[PDB]
């Protein structure tokens, strides 16, 4: 909803006006400093050459009041099935040795199971003995060696990116509206600065924030809905704890790179002459995320996801109060004249007055062409800027007062020639 | 290539029907001799199986020893476009191998005998699907799969591929995936038994049986023509027998070493034994087992 | 590891109107062509945007697909009368041009192809301006600008200049500055749309968009080697096209393979996707799309 609740005039020494082909143009190139509104409120920028009839609005709106994260340590990690692959040896013959097989090296691949070929697999290979004589298929009196070389693969077709958070940064979402129509949506959090085509916006005063949060690991879903679990960050993957299988990347964790970590001496083997059964007590996250799925009401707020951007956030139900800084870097604002007249009606007023709600304005514009009613009050500190087209609609936008028995008159134009027209209705007292 | 182990037990014949233009140099396949249809496997870096298991038979050898039957036709004729049955089972299959090629052998979805054929003067592409016009061309003929061949009379018809979340894997119609399955190129070994079908096996384990069986040792007539000789005809200690043997430790270890009155040559090196594998929770005997660089179907969303 | 750094999709066509010396030979340009005119945008450590798109048509490629027009005269004359139109932009850049050059082409204002020549025995300065009087002679031109095209056919002509600072830059005059102004030599990018102007940026956001696109291909012609050949030609699945061509198996999976009846080894491999930019913030295809070495011209507060 539209309604510009701070109002702010454009200083001289950072204003440039000229006149290119009969069109008065004016250039900022400063600071501007004003305060943010609240949830509905704006904060719109007049601009002002050298006459009174040229103004060209600047509408900032204010989506509602947001608290980000900022993510530091993460990892993927998921489910795995383990598929290990047996090939006894008798003494003596290749590699079979008594000696070799207790001392095998996990990274090195033997004659015996490169067969396949290049693989970018975490996959080991350990060495196992077994006994000798006829009796299990050999001829040597000596043991002979099982060679195991067993790889890690996803079973599941999802994976989980296990991150934390190490401070809430309140993020307001802000919704930037261009002199020539074009809307833009950006966002800025505690002092964060975006950049825009005209130049960049970033914010000066942030009293708002949540502590606590490095005792906290967060669970990113492909879109199925975050989690949160209550224990701190795990560093240091081991048995017996969730969170022993890590690696870097979705793509490391679906098709099972050799970019990841995991526990040693975790894969459980069960040797049986010829006989391997590959058995692991994977910790599996999914119940976590079952008991631990958003919501989950804690102390006083409200963790949920984000729309629009993909990130965790936290609902919080105080103030806001927050200024915003308008940069500029000499851009070029002109006016061709608006466009054509239009007749104005009152309709309806109503919302409360010194709150964060405000009062809705109900006016019925009637034009003939495309513009932009720009209406405004006597002492210059309320402003109007409605759509206007050819047609009978209705509009409005959320208005501020301090006054339960609103009396002031407006001066409306659609082109340049200014009309009366005075607004009235009663309001509620709201903070 | 190493001549040691070009010795082929039975007849050692590798020759395709239709296309007999090399056959003075592998039929049979002795040390000597130049042909493209044997000297490929004792490649080093290539076909590693073939050189670990070099005692016993392949594809060819085993259809000129009544172990694995004919296919029809046998010699895919590619002349045209599709049409012919060697087409579909040969698209599936990624195998890299040279240029200066023309024939070319695999096992097929019946566990028959299927290859190709290039009539004069055609050749090969760089991976042996189609082929194109053109130094001297080889009139033997590659082999496409890396697989070994042995003499077994181990009943099973009723097994087929059972592999665990795979759509549809090298020429076998599986189950169909009607949402987004993951086209990759994967090895998954393979195993043929008698009169059935290709069966992919995932979790592989490899049986090896050298001890005093008869089929545990390998031996060839030599002094203290090469072909194949059994070993139960050899003399014991201290006893009679009807053909004299002689060897290394191993073969002196258990019978006796009589060196100028011996008739053939024994010797107990790594190649040659009873070899089974596991299928269907139980433990049986296979015909062909290699491994295969085939289309991977699986499962994703 | 780009193995397609002289392959050119479509035509291939690198010579310019009036100024026209070594077409004889880079029609169309092959990896055994000799063009000057080409191999300077080859060079390690000049043109790096060309270096990251070597998989890319260029400008001139996109004069010669009838998608641009081209100015009147294409080739200017710098010993001819006063009033050379070829000046104005010419004076005002930035460029090294090397010596053994005595052409050199751009891209004007209006967007079209606008370039220089000088008659022998003359050859160019240090920065290309003007000439003199000097060891071989190049029979092409010399590469001003770092800019590429493609088959783009989204409209423009709506669009203007809208940089901030910046007072005067190239030959567009944006607004008039009266306070202090700097002189300075900068890098600033252009973007030209279907039927527009040379559309000054400030931060130019490219995104590569390749998801299966028919120019994502590459047809090694057979030969025994590596021969060039126009992969526009092969039909999609059991339609028509022009000549015949085949590959492994990513590229018969959209295509049709005609076995022997192909003269052609097709292939799979990137860069020739759809280009995006990003500009008045909706992503659009650019057609004339790269950097400028023009003086800045910047208002001080």
């Amino acid at each position: 909803d539209p309604g510009c609740s701070e109002l702010i005039q454009a200083s001289s020494r950072i204003t440039t006006c000229s006149t290119e082909g009969v069109n008065t143009k004016c250039r900022l190139s400063g600071t501007a400093l004003i305060r943010a509104g609240s949830v509905g409120a704006e904060a719109c920028l007049m601009l002002k050459g050298v006459k009174e009839d040229q103004t060209k609005f600047l509408k900032i709106k204010t989506v509602s009041s947001e608290l980000s994260c900022r993510e530091g340590q993460s990892y993927w990690t998921g489910s795995f099935s383990p598929k290990c692959l047996s090939s006894r040896r008798c003494h003596l013959v290749g590699e079979c040795h008594v000696n070799r097989c207790l001392s095998w090296r996990d990274n090195e691949t033997s004659a015996e199971f490169s067969f396949v070929g290049e693989s970018t697999t975490m996959r080991e290979n350990k060495c196992f003995e077994q006994c000798g004589g006829w009796g299990c298929g050999c001829f040597n009196v000596n043991p002979s060696c099982l060679f195991v070389h067993t790889y890690l693969q996803s079973v599941r077709k999802e994976a989980l990116r296990v991150f934390n958070c190490i401070d809430w940064v309140h993020k307001l979402t802000l919704e930037i509206t261009d002199f020539d129509g074009s809307v833009s949506t950006i966002d800025l959090g505690a002092s964060s600065s975006r950049f825009t085509n005209w130049g960049s916006v970033s914010l000066s005063l942030d009293a708002e924030g949540i502590s606590g949060s490095n005792s906290f690991s967060f669970i990113e879903s492909p879109g199925k809905g975050y989690a949160i679990v209550d224990e701190p960050f795990s560093e240091i993957p081991r048995q017996g704890f969730l969170g022993e299988i890590r690696c870097n990347s979705e793509s490391s964790v679906l098709s099972a790179h050799e970019s990841c970590l995991r526990a040693p001496n975790l894969i459980s083997y069960k040797p049986m002459i010829d006989q391997l059964e590959c058995t692991t007590n994977l910790i599996d996250p999914f119940v976590v995320f079952e008991r631990g799925s958003l919501p989950q009401t804690r102390n006083d707020k409200t963790f949920a996801a984000s729309k629009g951007n993909r990130g965790v956030q936290a609902f919080s139900k105080g103030s806001v109060q927050a200024d915003l800084t308008l940069m500029f870097d000499n851009f070029e604002v002109d006016f061709v004249g608006a466009a054509v007249s239009c007749d104005a009606a009152f309709l309806n007023l109503t919302g409360c007055y010194s709150c964060n709600a405000g009062a809705r304005v109900c006016l019925s514009i009637t034009s003939t062409g495309t513009g932009s009613l720009s209406a405004h009050n006597k002492d210059g500190s309320l402003h109007i800027v409605l759509p206007s087209e050819n047609g009978t609609k209705d509009q409005c936008q959320i208005l501020h007062f301090t006054v339960p028995e609103v009396e002031e008159e407006f001066m409306y134009s659609c082109d340049g020639d200014e009309r009366p027209l005075l607004v009235k209705g009663t309001l509620i007292a709201i903070d | 290539e190493d001549p040691h182990l070009r010795n082929r037990p039975g007849k050692g014949h590798n020759y395709i029907d239709g296309m007999t233009q090399e056959d003075a140099t592998c039929k049979p396949v002795t040390y000597a001799g130049a042909c493209s249809s044997f000297d490929v496997l004792l490649e080093k870096g290539k076909f590693p199986l073939f050189q670990s298991y070099a005692h016993h038979r392949t594809l060819l050898e085993a259809v000129h020893d009544t172990i694995i039957a004919k296919a029809d036709p046998p010699s895919c004729d590619l002349q045209s476009a599709h049409g012919n049955p060697c087409m579909k089972e040969k698209l599936v299959m990624k195998t890299h191998c040279p240029n200066d090629y023309q024939s070319a052998h695999y096992l097929n979805n019946d566990g028959k005998m299927a290859s190709v054929k290039c009539p004069p003067k055609y050749e090969l592409t760089e991976d042996c699907n189609f082929c194109r016009q053109m130094a001297s061309l080889k009139k033997g003929s590659y082999p496409l799969q890396d697989l070994f061949c042995q003499s077994s009379e181990d009943d099973g018809s009723k097994l087929k591929t059972k592999m665990k979340g795979v759509c549809e894997v090298g020429v076998q119609a599986l189950k169909k995936c009607d949402g987004q399955l993951s086209t990759a190129h994967e090895v998954v070994p393979f195993a043929v038994f008698k009169n059935s079908k290709k069966v992919y096996l995932d979790k592989l384990d490899l049986k090896t049986e050298e001890n005093l069986l008869p089929d545990s040792f390998v031996c060839f007539e030599h002094k203290g023509e090469l072909k194949s000789f059994d070993i139960s005809q050899c003399p014991k200690i201290g006893g009679h027998g009807s053909k004299k043997c002689t060897g290394d430790a191993a073969f002196c270890s258990a019978y006796e070493c009589t060196a100028q009155y011996a008739n053939a040559y024994c010797s107990h090196a790594n190649g040659s034994g009873i070899v089974q594998i596991q299928v269907s929770g139980v433990w049986k005997k296979p015909l062909c087992v290699g491994y295969e660089r085939v289309v991977v179907k699986r499962e994703l969303s």
